[PDB]
């Protein structure tokens, strides 16, 4: 019966919340209570990337660590070089509505997506001297949050129907589906193993996926509003995660369980980009009062403040070799910070 | 991607004549184009040159104020007045594309030239052994010397290693080196070391087989023509 | 029927409780030897001289 | 000897002209405050005109108060070549003040002739461009005495001490030309207002009657100030003024700084995004 | 300059691309943007047919004038997390069949959906255009059916003339921004054709207004 069914469910899950209580002993921050703290963090602005002329969406830096590319409401795509601004490539798009970018790691390829529901892929190192549509994936009912390359030929694209997809992309197939979340999927972040990717939605919980076996294996329940922004912790036994509430939240996947929240009292909008360093000691977060914040990794406490823009800051990354910090907002200008 | 010349033939000195460059395969609009001179008793030497929506034009210096050259995007041509010419412009005339920016390859595609019979402070450089037996299949290191350091303050080393088949056109074999792009056989590397340079081929093949000519960018004039036998 | 959305859930929950994990005390202290092993390649947090900086506006 | 402009009610205006004088500059300087300091509102192309016209106007004030008093308050000994540099700077600040009204009425004009297009029409450079040509042109016209003349084979006027007679001639018919062109421009803006409002009541009033309970006040504070100075000097162009009248001439001066203390009530105060801006900046300004 | 023989071509290139993007851009923001955001199935999918995959967009030209018209009913998403990408957009069209008043209610939850959709906080100053179509139905559904099924609070007569205002009064004071925004509402139905020109002169007076205030005088 339901009854029943539902009676057992919230039996396990108590069961679940027993156990979860009873492994764990001593927070975090009772160890880290005594280490020197990082002190106040000063970033100055060294570029500025004229261009676009609407809002911006996306960004994504380049494995080889100086060039990026952004995707933003006028219809554009464009490809920039960090060290000196030149614009290498401009792509305009089918559809004006994108939300999302990806650079592929070996950078033949760029992927975009949004309320089209289909996922377009661009080959950028071709003969005839420009960019042509690779491929076109279609297959999902809702619009499209996050793309994120796994190789030349496969893609992870979560929608807004609540189903995440492994792709093949020398064939428009989906090898794989990925379905569990209740709201619509909002992020995913891929492991540096490529062998476990994690995805957040609206429902307030994340969850844990393998590639290969294409089964759930956990399921943290940490906040109480949406979540619009998750990344891997360098070592790979760890995540964080930003929501609506204004607060973020770093969480395990080998004790399961939460490890630590930063929040404050003069903060009230939510977070819209959480991104790490490397080493794992600073997380940055964007915020929507036009701000953008730095936080210790193993302190609460902040560490420095980026300001400079002129509305809601949207994206924000961190490149390979941990150089520079590369930001985008509502106004139409990029900023990278060193 | 092909390129046809039209023109060209029997000249006298100072005539005119019009020299056509046609494109077709590829976006025409975005490249730069080169006009390149073989002599038969010589080897290469650059010409002209325009970039992409006629920014700019070059001329050697030699040939400054003798040629010029125009660009015709719409109906996709390249055009070139042929006035003005000594008894010495008789040779091969090849065109040439070429895109510039990061990562890029440029010089990678030639033409097949047109034949010209007529009635009757710059960097230079220099090559060890102007003749060297070769056997393909195993690796082959090659590396030229010039009158200056080809380095830029951008930290790269900067030239050009090139081959032309007997009996047809020319092809690439390695831009600047410490890159390798699309388009070339995976075989290839570079590497400098200030003023060492070196392009190493794993797999020689009769594909890198016959005249080279280590050319300079920096500021277009090129080696000696050194056919390495089999 | 709404039986088959219940079922589900409940397997998915099974599932997921079967799976054991270690005490935070061992598990917390892997994220402070990893960020001490590698404090000295952090361009961000120490401050890197200006002589080796690609952005120098 | 060429001043009798003498009386106890001197002391009076001694006082009167600096009684108005840094009050218009300190509003005029608010304005120049809060046009910049918001580092977004400027970014409308549009506000470009105002801060000139601001700044212009400020600069008038500023050295027309000293030069209109040191003249007859204090009789300054008044050498050739100081009192030829301050008669051209006021001539200039008051000519682009003109200039700076005519360039805001053509911008006006053009936010209802193409409306969709109005966007890509007129912006920053174009605005700045033109700024700079208008204060270039007028300053080439003010500075005219100091390339050279001196009026002795043709009698110069006698209302100014020494100024040639062709030169008022000259820059009133430069003045005429302003001002019929502000007038066209504002007599077009209510036409075309008005044929609108008239379209769209086809398929089933306030937008004419809003334009001109503003265009209107902006039309009359002008005129009612600047015509008696001209009507006055076109009168002594042509008679020599037998009667006392020209004593009440430098009365008639304090008319042209009268629009001075105006301009930022009419046209910067106008606006709702700088009273938004200004409630803002004294909120902050509390600590 | 310091620079080498390709950095000039490189920054050559980007000059170009800077001037296309600016040129394309130029005569992208001259074009009108209408959202098009009929309830249900209440005769949205016919004024699209007289005036000429997740988002649908429409085209078209009315005196050198270019309109393009979005249609996402065809979401079925969470509507509070991609409706921040609509700011900026010059109009929002609303559609209501006036047929459904005895049809909980329909009439209530297009109520509903019209308080929330215009009391937005992306949407405090964005004008709305209301249609009030299947009209012809509508005045011989009154003929045969009295109103007060929908409305219990209602002392009017049972003719169409204040039935009609009735429903749009009632419409149009579910804004609490009265003087930021503007609603503009029409009557309309199959046989009718001048829809594209009331679309037209609300647009004209939308941009005039804008246009007014953005220049200081308002
Ligand atoms: O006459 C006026 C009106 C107005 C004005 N100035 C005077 C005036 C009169 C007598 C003086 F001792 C003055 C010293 N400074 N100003 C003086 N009366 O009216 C200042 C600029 C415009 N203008 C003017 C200035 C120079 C011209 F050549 C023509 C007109």
């Amino acid at each position: 019966e339901l009854d029943q069914l539902r009676q057992e469910a919230e039996q396990l899950k108590n069961q679940i919340r027993d156990a979860r209580k009873a492994c764990a002993d001593a927070t975090l921050s009772q160890i880290t209570n005594n280490i020197d703290p990082v002190g106040r963090i000063q970033m100055r602005t060294r570029r500025t990337l004229r261009g676009h002329l609407a809002k911006i969406y996306a960004m994504h830096w380049g494995t080889d660590s100086r060039l990026l590319v952004s995707a933003s409401q006028d219809g554009k795509l464009i490809i920039w070089d960090s060290y000196t601004t030149n614009k290498v490539h401009a792509i305009p798009l089918r559809s004006s509505w994108v939300m999302t970018c990806a650079y592929a790691p070996s950078g033949n390829y760029v992927a975009c997506g949004g309320l089209d529901n289909i996922c377009s892929i661009y080959n950028l190192k071709t003969r005839e001297g420009n960019v042509r549509v690779s491929r076109e994936l279609a297959g999902h009912t809702g619009y499209l949050s996050c793309c994120r390359f796994l190789d030349d030929n496969q893609i992870v694209t979560s929608s807004g129907d609540t189903t995440c997809a492994l792709w093949d992309i020398e064939t428009g197939q989906q090898t794989t589906t990925f379905t569990g979340h209740t709201g619509d999927v909002m992020s995913l972040s891929l492991a540096p193993d490529t062998r476990l990717f994690v995805s957040g939605a609206c429902d307030a919980s994340a969850k844990l996926w393998d590639v290969r076996e294409g089964m759930c294996r956990q399921t943290f329940t940490g906040h109480e509003s949406d979540i619009n922004a998750i990344c891997f912790f360098p070592n790979g036994n760890a995540f964080a995660t930003g929501s609506d509430d204004a607060t973020c939240r770093l969480f395990d996947l080998r004790a399961d369980q939460e490890l630590m929240t930063y929040s404050h009292d003069n903060i009230i909008c939510g977070i819209t980009s959480v991104s790490f360093s490397k080493s794992g000691r600073l997380l940055l977060a964007g915020y929507d009062d036009f701000n953008c914040n730095v936080w210790d990794a193993l302190k609460a406490d902040r560490a420095g403040v980026l300001a400079g823009h002129d509305n809601r800051v949207s994206c924000l990354g961190v490149t390979d070799d941990g150089m520079a910090v590369a930001t985008g907002s509502w106004d139409s200008f990029l900023k990278i910070w060193n | 991607v092909q390129l046809v010349e039209s023109g060209g033939g029997l000249v006298q000195p100072g005539g005119s004549r019009k020299l056509s460059c046609s494109a077709s395969g590829f976006a025409f609009s975005s490249f730069g184009m080169h006009w390149v001179r073989q002599a038969p008793e010589k080897g290469l030497e650059w010409v002209a040159y325009i970039s992409s929506g006629s920014g700019t034009i070059y001329y050697a210096d030699t040939v400054k104020g003798r040629f010029t050259i125009s660009r015709d995007d719409p109906k996709n041509t390249l055009f070139l007045q042929m006035t003005s010419l000594r008894s010495e412009d008789t040779a091969m005339y090849y065109c040439v594309r070429s895109i510039y920016y990061y990562g890029s390859s440029p010089f990678d595609f030639w033409g097949q030239g047109t034949t010209l019979t007529v009635s009757s402070s710059d960097i230079v450089m220099t090559q060890a052994t102007s003749s060297v037996p070769v056997t393909p299949g195993e690796s082959v290191s090659i590396s030229c010397r010039s009158s200056k350091s080809l380095l830029h303050s951008n930290g790269n080393t900067y030239l050009y290693w090139f081959l032309q088949r007997p009996g047809q056109s020319p092809q690439l074999l390695i831009y600047r080196m410490s890159n390798l792009a699309s388009g070339v056989p995976d075989r290839f590397s570079g590497s400098g070391s200030g003023t060492a340079f070196t392009l190493t081929i794993s797999r020689l093949e009769a594909e890198d087989v016959g005249v080279y000519y280590c050319m300079q960018h920096l500021e277009l004039t090129f080696g000696a023509g050194t056919k390495l036998e089999l | 029927a709404s039986i088959a959305q219940a079922r589900k859930l409940v397997e998915q929950l099974k599932m997921e409780a079967n799976i054991d994990r270690i005490k935070v005390s061992k598990a917390a202290a892997d994220l402070m030897a990893y960020c001490e092993a590698h404090a000295k390649e952090d361009p961000l947090l120490t401050p890197v001289p200006a002589s080796e900086n690609p952005f120098r506006e | 000897d060429y001043m009798i402009l003498s009386g106890p009610q001197k002391t009076a205006v001694a006082v009167l002209c600096t009684l108005l004088g840094l009050l218009s500059a300190l509003e005029n300087v608010a304005v120049l405050y809060l046009i910049l300091s918001s580092h977004q509102l400027r970014r409308k192309p549009s506000y470009l005109f105002i801060g000139s016209l601001a700044g212009a106007d400020f600069l008038a004030s500023v050295v027309f108060a000293c030069s209109f008093v040191n003249f007859h308050v204090f009789h300054g000994v008044d050498s050739k070549a100081v009192f030829l540099l301050k008669i051209g700077s006021v001539t200039m600040t008051f000519t682009a003040s003109v200039g700076s009204l005519l360039l805001t009425a053509i911008d006006r004009y053009l936010c209802l002739r193409y409306p969709p297009s109005y966007k890509a029409l007129l912006t920053r450079g174009r605005a700045l461009v033109t700024l700079g040509i208008m204060w270039v042109l007028s300053a080439l016209v003010s500075y005219l005495p100091l390339m050279g003349w001196t009026c002795c084979p043709r009698p110069c006027s006698e209302l100014f001490p020494l100024i040639p007679n062709d030169y008022l001639l000259s820059w009133l018919l430069f003045i005429a030309f302003l001002f019929s062109g502000i007038i066209y421009t504002y007599g077009h803006v209510l036409w075309k207002a008005h044929q609108h409002v008239a379209s769209l009541s086809g398929h089933q009033m306030r937008l004419d009657v809003r334009l001109a309970k503003t265009l209107g006040l902006v039309l009359a504070v002008l005129l009612i100030c600047w015509f008696p100075v001209l009507a006055l000097m076109a009168h002594s162009l042509a008679t020599t003024l037998s009667d006392q009248v020209k004593k009440a001439f430098a009365f008639c001066s304090m008319l042209c700084l009268i629009n001075s203390m105006v301009n930022p009530v009419i046209y910067a105060l106008r606006s709702g995004e700088i009273r938004s801006s200004a409630h803002h900046c004294l909120a902050h300004w509390k600590k | 300059c310091t620079l080498s023989a390709e950095d000039k071509a490189a920054v050559e290139r980007s000059k170009m691309i800077d001037r296309n993007l600016r040129e394309d851009g130029e005569k992208a923001a001259r074009e009108v943007k209408l959202l098009l955001l009929g309830a249900g199935e209440s005769g949205k999918s016919t004024i699209v047919k007289q005036m000429k995959t997740g988002i649908v967009e429409t085209h078209f030209t009315f005196k050198d004038l270019h309109f393009k018209m979005f249609d996402v009913g065809g979401q079925r998403s969470e509507r509070k997390k991609w409706i921040h990408c609509f700011e900026g957009v010059t109009a929002i069209i609303f559609c209501v069949a006036l047929s459904d008043y005895d049809l909980m209610n329909r009439m209530h939850e297009s109520m509903k959906l019209f308080d929330s959709i215009c009391n937005n906080k992306w949407f405090t100053d964005t004008s709305i255009i209301l249609f009030l179509n299947k009209k012809d139905l509508f005045e011989e559904k009154i003929k045969k059916s009295p109103l007060t099924i929908c409305y219990p609070e209602y002392a009017g007569s049972n003719t169409y003339e204040e039935a009609a205002a009735y429903i749009q009064c009632q419409f149009e004071d579910l804004n609490k921004r009265k003087d930021t925004k503007e609603i503009y509402t029409h009557f309309t139905c199959a046989t009718d054709t001048k829809n594209v020109q009331f679309v037209f002169d609300a647009v004209t007076d939308v941009i005039i207004k804008n246009n007014l205030k953005d220049c200081g005088l308002f």
